Order: C-alpha cells, then structure tokens, then sequence
C-alpha cells in the first residue's frame, strides 16, 4: 500500500499500481462493444441511469465526420479527451484539408494520455475509450486504455461485464467481415446482450448505436432511432 | 549512525551531521564492478580501466569507459553508466562552452571545477539524487604539465599524482602510494607501466590486450589518445618480459 | 525543485536542520582566525590522506577580493559555492560603487545567501562555518558566518574539530596589542595543539591580510614560520 | 514530494499553528529586549548574549538597527531572520504603525502560504507622537508604553505593570525602570554594562536623535540604581 | 572573477 | 522501507530501486532480438496476441524512428510509444539542423541521455521499457545498440530483451552472425524467436520481422511477407 | 494549579519569617517563584 | 511556487482545514453585532486590558468604508489582511460605480476571498469570521456574518468568538422590536449581551455605533461605564 | 495526508471526488422537477436561529433569465460554478445572439469540476472538487429542461432529481408521485408536500425557496404571498 500512492511509484514487480486503478475505472463503466466490417464500423453502448427518473448517461460522443467513439469511465475525462480529439480532428482540416486517419489519431490520444501516467502528482485519465473511424484504409475499432496504450482491434468490448461480450465477439469475429450493415449491427447487439443480467433485455431506452462506413458519415441513434435496429434480433435463450 | 527524519532519503543533514544520500551515491560507484587507474608522469598522464565484455554478444568496440572530452583533455569514468554518460556529456558541454566563451581550451583543474560545482547542487537540492559516478580528467597544461583530477559525486576535488576510483580504489591507491614514495619522475612508459601494473596485481588478472583501455596524454602531443590493442600489447609484452 | 521549506521549527523552538549543519561543522578540520593590531590571520589544517592527493591543487583558504579572504569549516564543496558567491556578491558591488567591498558588507551578504539556505525550499543549510578576513579604513576585520546565516565580530576565534579547546587556548593566549606575525605563531600554535601528527609546509595553510591586501602564504613562508615555532 | 513536505502553513485540530508558535517558543529562548516609552522619548534596552571575551566590538548596536532617520528596531529570535527582516524594513520604510503593519504583512504573508518557515523574530519598535509597538512571527503588532520580548518576558513585562506609572515619566526614569527590570530578568546579580545595550530615541530641534547609550552612561545607570536599592535596604 | 576562479 | 519510492533515493547499498524496478518491467514483457550480419541489421519480435480479437498489426512494437533506423520495444508499450516519438524528434531535429541522417551511435547516446534525464528526480518515474536501435549506412555500416530504462546504451552483435532474454541470448550466440547476410539472419530469427516462445504458457505469438540493410539500401522497412512466411516456416521446420 | 502552587509558596514564605499571617508581600514573591524563574 | 492543496475534502466529506480555522475563530474575543432601527452597534470584548497597551492599535472594530464598519473574531494578522483587501476593493468600486459600496457587496467579496483561500493550492483557509454592519444607500441598516468557510448571512443580531453561543442564545431571547425602540435601548442590549460573557464588566466592553449618514464613532470608556450602570440600575427595578 | 488530490482508489474510484459527494449529504434538500409546463425548483433553508434573515439565504439562483440553479451542499463552493454559469452565458448570446441550451450550461459547468490538481497546474487552479450539488433548470428549444450536476462533472438530465440530505427519501417520494404529465402546479405543490415531510423544522413561507421557469414567462422566484398561497394547501 506504499507503491500504489502515486502514478510515478514502480512496485517491485515492475507494476503501476495508480494506472491499473486508472484501468479498473473502465471495469466500473457501463459496458460498450465497438466491432467493424468491410466496409462499416459501428459502436453498441449500453447506456446507465442513475435512477429510473433520470436520463440515461450518454456513451457514444460524436468526434469528427468520420470518427465518433464510446465511453466508458470518468464523465468528465471523457469529455476531456473528446474535446482534445474533436480539436485533433478540426486542425486536421484546418491545415491539410484532409480528415485524420483513425490510426494517426488514436497514436496522439496515447501520447497525450501517457504524459499524466509519468509525472508527479498527475493523474491517468480514468476513461477508455471504443473508437470508430473510417478512412483510406477502410473501417477502424481502437481500444484505448488509461495505461495510454492502445489497440487496433477487429472487435473489442469494455466496460463492466464486457467480457461476455468478448467471448461473443471471439466466437462470431469470423463472420464480421463479410456481413451488410443490418448483420453488423445485429452482431453488436448480440454481444451487448451478453453483458447484461438474465432478466434485463435490450430497450430503446439504454441503447445508443453510432455507425460510420464508406459512404455514409458517423451518425448516433437513440432511443427513437434504436427501434429498427433492435426488433430486427430475436429474444435469447 | 543516528537519523532523525528524512535524513536517509533525501541531501538533508543527520543528526551528526553526514549526509547519507551523498555516501550511498559513493558506493554506487562500485555498483559497476570496475577499477580505474590514473598515473601521473614528468611529462605524461595515463588513464587505464578494465573492460568487461561477459559476452561475444556485445560490441566490445563500444564497451568504453574512456571518454575524449575534448582534444586536450581525456577522461575515464567508473560507476553508473548511464550517470557517466551524463557527466561526460555536461563536461563536453562545458569545455565547448569555455572555448566559446573565454577562447582558449578549459584548463583541466577548472573543468572538474565545474563539474564538481554542478554535482555539489545534486547534494543541497533535495528534488535530485547525486550522480552516481567518478569522473577522472586526465589533460597537458601550458605551464603545469600533466593533470590528473578525480571527480566524486560529492562535490568534492583535488589533483593527483597518482588515484584510483572503483571497487579496489584503496588498494590501488595503497599500490599507488608505495610507488610515489620512491619519488620518480616516471617517463611516458614508466607511468604506462606502473598503471597497468598496479591495474594487474590489485585485480590479480595478469592482463591481455583486450580487457584493459589505456589513454595518454603527452606533452609532446598534448591530445587525447586511445591506445591500440597492438600498442597496449607492446607494454603487456615489456611488462612480462621483466 | 521542491518548493517547501527543509528546515523548520522543533517543537522546542530550534531550527534543528541548522544545529546538524552546525553538527556537520564541528566535525571539519580546525581552522583558527586571530585579528592583531596590524593585520588578521587565517590558518587551517589542510591535511590529506595520503600523498597522492596534490595539496597545491586546491586551497582552503581563498582570496575574494585584492583584501578580503575566507578559510572554512566544515564541507569543501559548499565552501566553494559560498566563495564564488562572496566572489560574485563582491564583483556586483564594485561595479556598483567602483570600490571594493568591505570586509563587513560582504560578510553580510554571504550571511545573508547562508540564512536564505535555511528559509528556501527544498534545500538544507550550508554546512560550512566562514571566517572572513579583511582590511578596511586602516583596520582589520574578523567575522564568522556559521550555517544559520548569523555573523559575529571575533577578535580570535577557532571553528572545526576541537575548537571549543582552540578558543580557551585564544582567550589565555591573544591580547589586543599583537602584532602580525606573532598572530601567525599564535594561530599556529592553535593548530598544533588539535593537531595530530606533525605539521609540515603542505599540510596546513596560513593566509594573512595587512595594509597590502591579502594573500594566501607560499608554502616556504609556511616553512620558515613553522621553524620559528620548534 | 508530498512526502518530504512538513506543511507548515496549515491548521492544527485545535485551530493553532504549530510553527508560529514554535517559532515563539524560539524567541523565548533568546535575548531579553526591553522598550519603556516617555513623554520625551522612548527606549530599547536588548540584553547581549554576545559576551563572550574574544567577540569584536565593531558594530554601532548588536540588536539595535536603524530602520530609518525616525525609527529604530530589536530583535529576538533568530538573528539571521531579524537581518533579513530589518533589511526588508529599511526597503519599506513613514509613520511607525505603517512601517510595522507592512513587516507584519509580510511575517503573516509567510505563515499563510508558500511553505517556507515563518520568521522566528518578534520586533520592538520605537519611534516619533513617541510610540513602541511590538510585533510576533504571526504578523500580530500591537502598540505598547512597556513591554519585553525574549527570556523571562513575563517577568519583566509584570514588573512593568506593577512598576510602570502611566502618564508620569521623563527619560531618567524610564531609564532606570529599565535598569531595575533587566536586574531582575538577567540572572547576573551586577549586571554590567557589558551585557546590556540601552538605546534612546528622542526630539531634539524638530529632529529624531536615536543614540545608543555609552558603556560609562550605563555603569552611571547601573550604580544609581544599585545605591537606590541599598537606600532601600537600608529601611530593613 | 574569472582570475579569481582560475589563479 | 522507503528506499524505492522514489528515483531519487539511493538505496543504502548505492542502488536506484526505481530503475532496477522498470528494468523488471521490462522482464515481464515478451522477447524481442535483434541480429547485426554483415550487411545489415534484422529485428524479430515474438509480439504476442493476448486475443483474437486484436487485428493483425496492432501493438507494433517495431517502430521506425527515422527512414533509416527501426526500434524494437519491449516493456511498457506505452513508455516505448513514447520514446519512439522521443527518438523520432531526435532524429526529425539532427536532419533539420546538421542537413544528413543521424548516426545510430548519435541517436542511441541521445535518446539514451533522454531516458536517464528520467532516473534521478521525484518529479518522474524511470522508463519501463528497453529497446534496441538498429540502422546501416555504405559509410558507418550496419550498428545496433540497446538502451535499458537506465539509460545504458551498448553497441551489439546480437541482442535480446524481455522474459526469455538469455535463452534467445543463448541461441544467438550459436550463429555466425559477422559473416551470414540478412536473407539468412532473417530465418535464423525466425527460428530463435520459435525456439525461445513458451506455447504451453502464453502462447498464439506472431512473428514480427524487419530489417535495414544494404539489400533494402540502408532503409529500415517490414520484413516483405513472403520472406517472413519462408522464414516462418523454416523456424517451424526447426522444431521438428 | 497555579493558584493552589501560588497559596502554597505565599504560605512557606510566611512560615519562613515566622509568621501565621500571610502579607501581600508574601504573595508578590509567590507570583514571581511559581510563575517565574 | 508552493502548489500544494492544503484544503482537501476527509473521508467523511468535511474540509479539515476549514474547520480548524473556525475553531481558531472560536479561541478568538466576542464581537457582537446588533442592527437596530436607525443604529448599527458593535461591541467587542477586550480579551484582557493591560495598563501597558495602547488600546488605539489593538483595535478589533475597523471601518471598511465610510458606510461600513467590521468586527472580526480570530487570528488578528488574518483579519488586517482581509480587512486591507476589503479596503482597497471598496475604493475600486466606489472608483467604478460612483456610488459607496452596500454591505452585501463587500460581505460577499469577502467571503468569495475566503472561499478562494479554501480552495487554492498553497493557501490555507483565513482564520477570522467577520461581523460586518453598515448602512446601504436607502438608509436600511445591514448587519452580515462571514465564517473561514466563505459563507455569509444576513443577522439581526449575532455574536462570534469564544462566548458566541450563549451570546447568540441571549441574543435569541431579548432582540425584540421594543429592544430596538431607541439607540440606547440597542446598545444597552448589546453590552448587556457583552456582559453575559465578559466577567470584569465595563472596563472589557470595546463598543462602537453607527448611525445612518454618519461615520463610526468609538464608544469612550465613561460613555460605556455610564450604559454599565444604566444597565446595574434597571437590574434592581426588575427583582 | 500521503495521498494526493489526484489519486485513484483500488476500486477505481477518485478519492476526492467521492469525498466531495460524501459532502452534498451535509446540505439541505433540494428538489426539481421538470414537466411540460414548465421547471419547479424548490430547497429548503435550514434556518439554524430566529435572528438569522431567511431572505440572505440563496440557495435557488437566477443564472439567466431563462435558468435557474438550486444548490446543495457547501454553498461558498457554489458561487464559483455560479458565476461561471452566468458568465458563460451572455457569452454565448455576446457571439451568437442566442440563449444557451440548459443542456449547454450545464456541460460548461461540469468541465470545471475535475479541473483540480497538485502539482503541474496554473496558479489560479483549485485544490480540490466543488463540494456542491447543483440543479440546473430551464426552458430552451426542447421545452422545459432539469438537470443535475454533482462533484464529479457528471450531469444528467433529470425529470424529477432530488438532492441533499434527504435526497433518499425525497427520490423515493418523487418516484412515487411524478408522472410525465402533469401540471406545473401539481409539481410545485408534490415538491412542497416532500419537503415538509423531510424538514426537521416546520415548512412555512420563510424557510423554503421555491422558483418556476416556464415556457414564455422568465425565471421567477416565488414570493412569500404566493408561497403561502401554496404552502395554505399543504
């Protein structure tokens, strides 16, 4: 309990005990699933309420016109970290005219978040994030961590209980690829569903849909725009 | 050995008055494993070190203690690598410096001067930990001939004869001293001689000409020179046949 | 840097990191300052541990100016920090006032970077006492600055290993109408008896400022004053 | 960072703090200082602690500083403090309490932020009407017509109370006020001149004169009021 | 200054 | 006890238990060689998938910090993002001001300074990742130096860093790396990188293979995919 | 404390002159033993 | 720089250090506070009066502006600085509306001020409650309380220092409107509050008014001896 | 302590965002509600004596003359967020010529909170989180509009949030008696009957603050003749 004070403290087993509680914040947040295609990239995020008199939280953030990712964390890091990204992607058009590749933004968010992880009395951004982009090199899912370590993934999940829905995504990734937008869409509700509870199901309420594709720009659904994504998908066993 | 406080964790005084961060610095000097030997001559100065390559695997070209600081000065390193490195870096920086700003090369009394005074910061601030290395400058003088300074993480300086820095420093220095005592002005292979020999039976290796970097300073040619396996297998081979 | 203060008030009301500096002091080689009528001497015991260390490579007592001098107590390199302090402190006045500094002057300022030591943040006090000698207005000048930053007048004085038993000797030995060089056998014989050993020309050093400025003695000065006390 | 740090400018649980009144305690143990105000001028009279045989007497005062051409300070505490602090009172230096109130700022600007020690000083000063006041490590001055700082301050300052006629008193008898506590409050059953430091502000001709009183003036006090204390022996 | 330093 | 909180703390033995706790950072990390031939320089990483899930491609931990000059990482992989820009700035400011590309011994002792600049203060924590630089050039010829989070940069012949460091050191050791050229030391990677992998504890690796030499003009690129599918398969071959 | 170390010492002075009634004099040189020195 | 966050939030929700700043407030003397009909009254207790203190600098009453007037409660060097920047922001606003400040004003620039030194790195909270009366420029008397936490209040009478609460409790039985009739009966009440603490009596009473289009005038110690023993009088009438 | 301000728990919780939230629990209750007629916002005073003036005590604030906040917890703490609300807005109508979405508002706001450190900050950056609880409620394009804001920077919209040291059992009450639609006068007056069953004093029209924002009318803090005329009732 003296080497897991500060983020600049190694433990003797070579460990950063303040990032891997920055990480355990992402175990905290409501579970989010970001899987891609061959030609689409779509986020399914499992929104929270407080009570059942209040809103539910939203997870997916629009970034750029082609880039629009899931939180899960700390609200306000999150916001944060939007907020660096959104201005990322304008001076991106502002100088070349041109949108920024996914992968050359996701790399800046991990230098960004690294910085915190090595300085005194600075914190990890307690927030990871579930991008999807599309550009030149077709459809992107990146994971960010507080650890600002990053992944490029074919299809990821975080969040609490996200790793039923990993273990869908494991045993359906095959067909991913070669499926339309509606199967896509379906597949990430599906392994949505895993991450609840046995009596909770999908409701337009706490499920919010942001897809990105070829030809079509980042748009976010919601409870309204939900419906013809989830009466599509049958009740599970 | 009373503490009171932070005494052990940070250059702050102990009750009688040591500072231990400074002390711990000193035996991190050891912590390499290494000994280097500077010999001061009637018109030479030598540095030598034991090189250790554990494996085939290593460039043994770019296991080097022996830093060309500048032309005029040499200098050979023992302790932490990575601080060495940094100390040798500051000490180019500061040698460039004095050529740039005074026009003449950095006498080698003042560049330890420096060196020691940037260290000696190291042991008032609490914010940084000393370096934990020993600098030894070796360099020809206009008027005083060879120098030979050692260069501590204390802070502290003073010119030699004849010193040793690493883990047989005080044998060495033992050796050193028995040979001083006789009082010679030792030619350019004299001091080349009596460091490699006092290198020898410290550690009791009885070297090849490759486990030892000898560098020289003459007054005939005031540059810093490395010598050669071929050139140091010269003085091995006149040492054995003695 | 840190920005805290390292020295703060004990409960019974002591700046307990200036009493370790001054702990730290006490435990330097013995240094002795004897002001007589015409001049002040500074002489300390400037051993080594062996040979091989070059005794004329590094002095202990400095010059500051054409007539002030310092001889420490306690840790060498804060000794060299302070005196290019005194030396920077002195230069800054000059160029202020086209005059060398007094011997006063510029034990207040350097008193006064001592005691900023022990107030700044993240830094712990010099570990040095300074006897800082001069000539000013046809009249010498003896100060100690001890690690607390506090300065005192001293007609004779001792400071290091033993100078509790140096000051007694000076109070049964020092009267005002000494003269320069029989201040010198004085301090030398302060020396001698902390000393161990035997003093030679090299292992100790003797700086003397007169009308003529200071200077640090040559060691065959040294010699001959040593001769002078067998 | 957060480690090495000893929080001096925070709160104690009961509301107090800790290092002001360290730095009080402090000023307990240093040098008695003594000002005693008259309808003619006021004095400082600072108990040495600098005897010993082989200290230089070169320096106008040892704890008594010339503040300006109207005002002058001692200090108890820490003597390289009260330099710093007398320095920075020159540089501001003006009416007494101004001149007090901004070193107080400055004392209590250091007890609220920044980390650093506060001064471990307390001030007497005395300046032209004719006022003393008296100021603590904490920033808190007050004016006073007699008071002491420093070793066995509350003896001398009920000594004062008992002592101290309000209203009626010209120099001479507030130098031997002074005489007769500093006899009580220093253990030295003579107290000579030596040991003591007396200092005098009063007008004369429209000016401020602050004069620090020779060692014969002193004996002259000290033998005066030795033989009025043996008239008064000679009631028993 | 710098003869000083240097000697 | 107190005496590895922070970087600058000397231990009483005169050790710095922050580096010696990143450099055990890197232990914990999978393996990655490097081989200097004699006309180049060849990086293999065993660059595990901890899922099925990650693309092919992510967490490169071959970078290339200069169009001549590739960094293989083992460690933190964020820390080792970090000193890849760190060395890419390096190497952007050396060709903006001196007009040529930096030399790997420059660069090296550079980036190297950079990582110490971070064991000595309270205000940073040392870096927890060690890499290797590796470069070739006609004039300087083929180099490749390793850095640790302390900051100790040495020139190698062969090189491994991370958990089965000594056994791929062992293997190298084996090769006659100063004669063979890279279209040799590729597969030679290949099958010491096989040989050091552990499949019955962490296991489904992938090969990341690249080079710089004198066949790809002094340029440090990706190992083209059907040299390193022909090396993956005689590494394959090579455990019977 | 005080009071009762202040009673008490006003009380031996009175005892050393020999007295039983205590004097305010005898009462001052109480305030400045206990309180004082 | 010391950035340092001296005020942080307990475990238990609580800023530690603004609570031992109002315990520090609450070592300190009486003041009390009293808004009457055409009178703002303040009366501190003078802790101890020694025959050797000059009473004009230890003065725990200062006039923030010709209209308004505090009475603080805690560390005295805190209270000058708060009382100094309080000055110099009246002087900017009469400088900017050209009009003198009302007592909400200034009671809320200084709370804002406290609650800034509660919430800074590097700064610990200040350790004085204020009890700041005057009159706005319709003529309606004001009377505001601030604490070392920033919060301030609107009183009709209150008290702070170390005899706060049985003052306040007093304060809570007698402040009527026929107690406010006159501005003798108002400041009769207020040393009658002072003299449920103080234990001497007058000669402990630092007492100051202010009455509406006029300066703060200081009460002289006959003027509170002769309300003392109008008080004495009217006690033996009621028994 | 040890620990600094930006430091996370185990759990992955910030401690000082929690200990923050620990803090609201200490203040008085407050309660919004949202319905299609409009935004209710009532609090109760806390009156700790009779000599204390209720009218001093603001603890429902006009932040434009289209939002209102209610507070909760360390009201000094509140000015700051206050302020910067009704800053914020006239900015956006200074370059837009447009009131702000409450939505809006209420993210401004929250970006300050967490905005709080130690070491490598500006000068002027606070020390810790805003131990307050704000409600936010207005009228915008999207009608009525009630959200809640607390020390971690989360906010939310809120058809009916209570807050405070009742907050508990407030919510349980509203959950029982709101209904999407329902008439601002019914929301005031279920508001009111919570509060008084939640006081430890009685509820009269001294020690409660209540303010209505409706479509059309301005931000309008409700008097003492129409709280009486309200509370007669219950």
């Amino acid at each position: 309990n003296q080497y897991d004070n500060d983020v600049t403290v190694w433990s003797p087993q070579g460990r950063i005990h303040q990032i891997e509680y920055a990480m355990e914040a992402v175990k905290q947040g409501s579970a989010t699933v970001g899987l891609k295609s061959k030609t689409h990239a779509v986020l399914v995020a499992l929104k929270r309420a407080q009570s059942e008199l209040a809103a539910h939280q939203k997870k997916i953030l629009h970034v750029d016109n082609h880039i629009g990712i899931s939180i899960a964390g700390l609200t306000a890091d999150a916001r944060l970290l939007c907020n660096f990204m959104r201005q990322e992607c304008l001076d991106s058009r502002f100088v070349f005219d041109r949108p920024l590749p996914v992968s050359r933004l996701v790399s800046l968010i991990g230098s960004k978040t690294q910085i915190p992880t090595q300085r005194y009395g600075r914190r990890p951004y307690g927030v990871g994030l579930l991008i999807a982009g599309y550009d030149d090199m077709g459809p992107h899912i990146f994971q960010t961590c507080p650890s600002a370590n990053y992944f490029d993934c074919r299809a990821m999940s975080i969040g609490a209980r996200s790793q039923s829905a990993r273990t869908y995504l494991e045993r359906h990734m095959s067909e991913f690829m070669e499926c339309n937008l509606n199967e896509l869409v379906k597949h990430g509700l599906r392994a949505l569903r895993e991450t609840l509870p046995a009596e909770q199901d999908l409701t337009t309420k706490n499920v919010s849909i942001g897809i990105v594709g070829k030809d079509l720009e980042f748009t976010i659904y919601d409870d309204d725009d939900v419906s013809p994504f989830l009466e599509g998908l049958e009740e599970r066993p | 050995g009373s503490s009171a406080g932070f005494d052990r964790h940070i250059t702050i005084f102990s009750p009688e008055g040591r500072l231990y961060q400074v002390e711990y610095a000193f035996k991190a000097i050891n912590q390499g494993g290494l000994t280097s030997v500077a010999v001061r001559g009637k018109d030479c100065a030598v540095i030598v070190t034991q090189k250790k390559v554990p494996d085939k695997l290593l460039d043994s070209s770019t296991v080097t203690h022996l830093f060309k600081i500048t032309e005029n000065i040499g200098c050979v390193m023992t302790g932490m690598t990575a601080d060495s490195r940094s100390q040798v870096q500051r000490a180019r920086y500061e040698a460039a410096n004095w050529k740039y700003k005074y026009g003449y090369e950095i006498p080698v009394d003042m560049l330890c001067k420096r060196i020691a005074d940037i260290s000696q910061v190291y042991t008032q601030n609490a914010e940084m930990r000393p370096l934990g290395c020993c600098m030894i400058l070796i360099g020809i003088d206009e008027e005083q001939g060879p120098q030979v300074y050692k260069c501590d993480p204390a802070g502290y300086y003073c010119g030699f004869k004849a010193t040793a820095a690493g883990v047989k420093q005080t044998e060495s220095t033992s050796f050193l001293e028995k040979k001083v005592k006789k009082k010679f002005d030792w030619t350019f292979e004299q001091t080349v001689e009596t460091a490699i020999t006092c290198l020898s039976t410290v550690l009791s290796i009885d070297f090849k000409p490759s486990e030892i970097e000898v560098g020289v300073v003459t007054v005939e040619n005031p540059k810093f020179r490395i010598l050669t396996e071929a050139e140091i297998d010269a003085h091995l081979v006149a040492l054995a046949e003695r | 840097g840190y920005s805290f203060s390292l020295t703060t008030f004990s409960p019974s009301g002591k700046l307990v990191q200036i009493e370790y500096a001054l702990a730290a002091v006490a435990g330097g080689a013995p240094s002795v300052g004897i002001k007589a009528a015409n001049g002040v001497v500074l002489a300390t015991e400037k051993k080594q541990k062996s040979i091989l260390y070059d005794e004329r490579s590094v002095h202990k007592v400095e010059p500051i100016t054409k007539h002030i001098g310092l001889v420490y107590s306690g840790m060498g390199p804060d000794y060299r920090v302070l005196v290019h302090r005194a030396r920077k402190l002195a230069q800054q006045y000059y160029l202020v006032y086209q005059e060398p500094i007094p011997t006063a002057q510029l034990v207040q300022r350097v008193a006064s970077v001592m005691q900023e030591y022990t107030q700044s943040g993240g830094v712990r006090p010099f570990g040095v006492s300074l006897l800082i000698c001069g000539w000013n207005e046809g009249r010498p000048y003896l100060f100690q600055s001890d690690p607390s930053g506090a300065y005192f007048a001293w007609k004779a004085t001792a400071m290091g290993k033993n100078y509790v038993n140096g000051k007694t000797f000076l109070e049964k030995r020092y009267n005002e109408d000494l003269e320069l060089e029989d201040a010198i056998h004085t301090a030398i014989l302060t020396l001698k008896e902390s000393f161990e050993g035997q003093m030679t020309e090299d292992n100790i050093e003797v700086g003397i400022c007169n009308e003529a400025g200071f200077r640090r003695l040559t060691p065959t000065e040294v010699k001959d004053y040593l001769a002078a006390i067998a | 960072s957060r480690r090495y740090d000893s929080r001096t400018t925070i709160f104690s649980p009961e509301g107090r703090l800790y290092q002001v009144e360290y730095a009080m305690e402090a000023i307990g143990h240093a040098g008695t200082c003594l000002g005693i105000l008259a309808n003619d001028g006021v004095l400082l009279a600072a108990e040495r602690r600098n005897i010993h045989k082989l200290l230089d007497e070169v320096f106008f005062s040892e704890k008594i500083y010339k503040l300006n051409e109207d005002m002058a300070c001692s200090v108890a505490g820490i003597t390289s403090d009260a330099n710093v602090l007398t320095n920075e009172l020159r540089l501001i230096a003006i009416p007494c309490e101004q001149l007090v109130t901004a070193l107080c700022d400055i004392k209590q600007a250091y007890t609220q932020f920044g980390g650093k020690r506060p001064f471990g000083v307390s001030l007497l000063y005395i300046g032209w009407g004719f006022q003393l006041y008296q100021s603590d490590p904490s920033g808190n001055y007050g004016g006073w017509k007699a008071t002491c700082i420093g070793n066995n301050s509350a003896a001398a300052v009920s000594m004062l109370k008992q002592d101290y006629k309000e209203g009626e008193m010209t120099l001479k008898s507030a130098l031997a006020l002074a005489i007769k506590v500093l006899n009580k409050t220093m253990d030295v059953s003579k107290l000579s001149a030596e040991k003591v430091e007396i200092a005098t502000l009063t007008r004369e001709n429209g000016k401020t004169v602050i004069r620090v009183l020779k060692q014969k003036e002193v004996e002259q006090l000290i033998k005066k009021h030795e033989e009025e204390e043996a008239k008064a022996e000679r009631e028993k | 200054l710098h003869s000083l330093s240097t000697g | 006890t107190g005496y590895d909180l922070s970087a600058s703390t000397f231990s009483p033995d005169g050790r710095v238990f922050q580096v010696e706790y990143a450099m055990k950072a890197v232990e914990n990390s999978s393996t990655a060689i490097g081989i200097r031939c004699k006309d180049g320089v060849v990086f293999g990483v065993e660059k595990l998938v901890l899922s099925k899930l990650y693309e092919e491609g992510s967490n490169k931990r071959l970078f290339n910090v200069d169009r001549h000059v590739g960094m293989a990482v083992a460690g933190l992989l964020a820390d080792a993002r970090s000193l890849a820009d760190i060395a890419r700035e390096e190497a952007s400011n050396f060709r903006s001001n001196f007009g040529y590309n930096i030399p790997l011994k420059h660069l090296a002792d550079r980036v190297a300074m950079y990582v110490h600049a971070y064991t000595l203060y309270s205000a940073v924590r040392p870096f927890g990742c060690s890499f290797m630089l590796g470069s070739y050039s006609v004039n300087d010829g083929a180099q490749l130096y390793m850095i640790d989070p302390s900051g100790v940069s040495y020139g190698y012949w062969g090189c491994a860093i991370g958990k089965a460091r000594q056994a791929a050191k062992t293997e190298i050791e084996k090769l006659q790396m100063k004669e063979m050229t890279c279209r040799d030391i590729v597969k030679e990677v290949a099958k010491i990188i096989y040989i050091v992998h552990d499949e019955v504890k962490d296991k489904a690796f992938e090969l990341e293979l690249s080079w710089v030499g004198e066949l790809t003009n002094g340029r440090h690129e990706i190992v083209p995919k059907d040299i390193r599918e022909e090396a993956e398969k005689y590494a394959k071959e090579s455990l019977k | 404390a005080d009071i009762k170390a202040i009673c008490t010492e006003a009380g031996l002075m009175a005892l050393r002159e020999r007295r039983m009634k205590v004097t305010n004099e005898d009462f001052k040189k109480s305030k400045e033993n206990v309180l004082y020195k | 720089s010391y950035d340092r966050a001296i005020t942080v939030f307990s475990p238990d929700g609580h800023l530690f250090q603004v609570e031992y700043a109002q315990e520090a407030v609450k070592k300190g003397s009486t003041a009390v506070g009293v808004r009457g009909r055409d009178i703002v009254v303040l009366g501190v207790e003078k802790k101890s009066v020694a025959k050797l203190q000059d009473e004009r600098t230890v003065r725990k009453i200062c006039a923030l502006d010709d209209n308004v007037c505090m009475a603080f409660a805690g560390l005295t060097a805190d209270a000058r600085i708060v009382i100094n920047r309080a000055r110099v922001e009246c002087q900017s606003h009469r400088l900017t509306v050209e009009d003198p400040v009302t007592v909400e004003y200034i009671t809320r620039y200084i709370a804002s001020l406290k609650q800034r030194y509660t919430q800074s790195n590097g700064r610990r909270p200040f350790g004085i409650s204020a009890l700041i009366v005057g009159f706005d420029f319709d003529g309606t008397p004001r009377l505001y309380q601030t604490d070392p936490s920033g919060t301030y209040h609107a009183w009709k009478a209150n008290a702070i220092g170390r005899g706060a609460k049985s003052v306040r409790e007093f304060l809570e039985k007698n402040y009527t409107d026929e107690a406010i009739e006159t501005d003798d009966l108002t400041i009769k009440l207020v040393i009658k509050a002072l003299l449920e603490v103080v234990q001497s009596g007058g000669k402990n009473i630092e007492l100051a008014v202010m009455r509406r289009d006029q300066s703060l005038k200081i009460l002289n110690p006959e003027e509170i001896e002769k309300y003392v023993a109008e008080i004495e009088k009217e006690k033996e009438e009621n028994e | 302590y040890d620990r600094g301000v930006n430091t996370f728990s185990p759990e992955g919780r910030l401690f000082q965002v929690e200990y923050a939230i620990e803090a609201i629990k200490l203040g008085s209750t407050a309660i919004g509600i949202q319905t299609s007629e409009g935004v209710c916002l009532a609090v109760e005073k806390r009156i700790t004596s009779p000599l204390m003036e209720p009218s001093s005590i603001e603890k429902i604030v006009e932040i434009d003359a289209h939002i209102g906040c209610a507070m909760s917890g360390l009201i000094a703490d509140a000015k700051t967020l206050i302020d910067k609300a009704r800053v914020e807005t006239q900015n956006h109508w200074f370059t837009y010529n447009e009131t702000m979405t409450v939505e809006s508002v209420t993210q401004a706001v929250s970006n300050l909170a967490l905005q709080f450190g130690e070491e490598d900050a500006d000068p002027g950056a606070m020390s810790r989180p805003f131990g307050v609880a704000l409600l936010f409620g207005g009228v915008d394009e999207k009608g009525p509009q009630l959200f809640h804001m607390d020390p971690s920077g989360t906010f939310v919209q809120c058809d009916a949030r209570a807050i405070g040291s009742a907050s508990e059992g407030a919510q349980s009450s509203l959950q029982e008696v709101y209904h999407k639609s329902m008439t601002l006068k019914e929301a005031i007056k279920s508001s009111l009957i919570i509060l008084k069953q939640v006081m430890e004093e009685k509820l009269n029209a001294t020690n409660i603050e209540l303010a209505t924002v409706q479509p059309g009318q301005n931000f309008h803090m409700f008097t003492k003749e129409e709280l009486e005329e309200v509370i007669k009732d219950i």
